[PDB]
């Protein structure tokens, strides 16, 4: 049975440890987010034929470029996220994960996820970043990001709402089979 | 009560480390050393470079550093202080983060399938790459935990501070460690 290792890759603001815990326990933690998401497999199904998916998370690394490439080899995907409500996890993308994700693994497939989608309507998020002189990450940006990286896809998902969410998982497996 | 889960997240995170290594050493690192096995040329008498210092890694942890942040538990907005006392014997982790690259081409390039049979074998949801990255993962952990501590302890929380501020300069010494 095909095995499947995911790295999540991304700025402190994608979220990606709730991301990874609302996805695997099937509910937005809510209560209490926890820190720690410990690297994690489990058996899906994907168009019929059972597939068995690994999830590594690599918060608390944002800081350690050298540290971060211990994970990166034999990744069969990269989840490269960023917050849809932060310009510069966005940014980012271009400026810092997309270029050392491919330095060392080339020929790996990406997928583009944009995060916090419930947000990207929300009066206060959208009035904290006027006052900054911004606005949340629309659409059309994630897919011309996503060409401009060569990602197979573009997906919006909410930790909160599971709207999206699960859809990026089974896609992370499709652009492996 | 965010203090508490955070606190409480600490000491559970840290028990399944403890476990996690436990379980290296002895499937993966054991089917090596033991003797019960056909050990490929390409990585015999090699499991120094495999497993760097691991085994020490754990030593610590396992007699140590558990039983000490156990003692924290009531205490969470004095862990920092935790880390300060043992400051010293997480620099093993700098040690460990500049082999890692020499670990994962060693496995690549001459085990072949050597470890995924015992993977098999045991049963273990985690390979041992998956097990090998953990020190790296849980060393540059203990700054997050510690940071959320920082948003819900009062001013009395420089017993924090201390602590962070050791908790990002080892992960920075291995980082600034590596080729
Ligand atoms: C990874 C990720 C997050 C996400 N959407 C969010 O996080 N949405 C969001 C953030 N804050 N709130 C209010 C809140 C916060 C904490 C606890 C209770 C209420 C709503 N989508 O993907």
């Amino acid at each position: 049975m095909q095995a499947i290792k995911c790295v999540v890759v991304g700025d402190g603001a994608v979220g990606k440890t709730c991301l990874l815990i609302s996805y695997t326990t099937n509910a937005f933690p809510g209560e209490y987010i926890p820190t720690v998401f410990d690297n994690y497999s489990a058996n899906v199904m994907v168009d019929g034929k059972p597939v068995n998916l690994g999830l590594w998370d690599t918060a608390g690394q944002e800081d350690y470029d050298r540290l971060r490439p211990l994970s990166y080899p034999q990744t069969d995907v990269f989840l490269i996220c960023f917050s849809l409500v932060s310009p510069a996890s966005f940014e980012n993308v271009r400026a810092k994960w997309y270029p050392e994700v491919r330095h060392h693994c080339p020929n790996t497939p990406i997928i583009l996820v944009g995060t916090k989608l419930d947000l990207r309507d929300d009066k206060d998020t959208i009035e904290k970043l006027k006052e900054k002189k911004l606005t949340p990450i629309t659409y059309p940006q994630g897919l011309a990001m996503a060409k401009e990286i060569g990602a197979v896809k573009y997906l919006e998902c909410s930790a909160l709402t599971q709207r999206g969410l699960k859809t990026v998982f089974d896609e992370a497996i499709r652009a492996v089979l | 009560r965010k203090k508490e889960f955070i606190m409480a997240e600490l000491l559970q995170t840290e028990k399944a480390y403890v476990r996690d290594l436990h379980e290296c050493l002895e499937t993966y690192l054991w089917e090596m050393t033991s003797g019960v096995e056909e050990i490929p040329p390409g990585i015999l008498n090699k499991e120094h470079i495999i497993f760097g210092n691991i085994q020490e890694i754990y030593d610590f942890h396992n007699n140590i550093f558990l039983k000490e942040l156990e003692k924290y538990e009531q205490l969470p907005e004095d862990v920092g202080h935790c880390f300060v006392t043992w400051a010293d014997k997480f620099q093993m982790y700098v040690t460990y983060c500049k082999n890692k690259p020499d670990s994962n081409q060693l496995i690549l390039e001459h085990a072949g399938t050597f470890f995924d049979e015992i993977q098999q074998r045991h049963g273990l949801a985690n390979s041992i790459s998956s097990y090998l990255i953990k020190p790296v993962q849980r060393v540059t952990k203990y700054q997050l935990l510690l940071k959320e501590l920082l948003t819900c302890c009062e001013e009395g929380k420089g017993e924090l501070k201390d602590g962070l501020e050791v908790m990002l300069s080892v992960p920075k010494k291995a980082n600034d460690a590596m080729h």
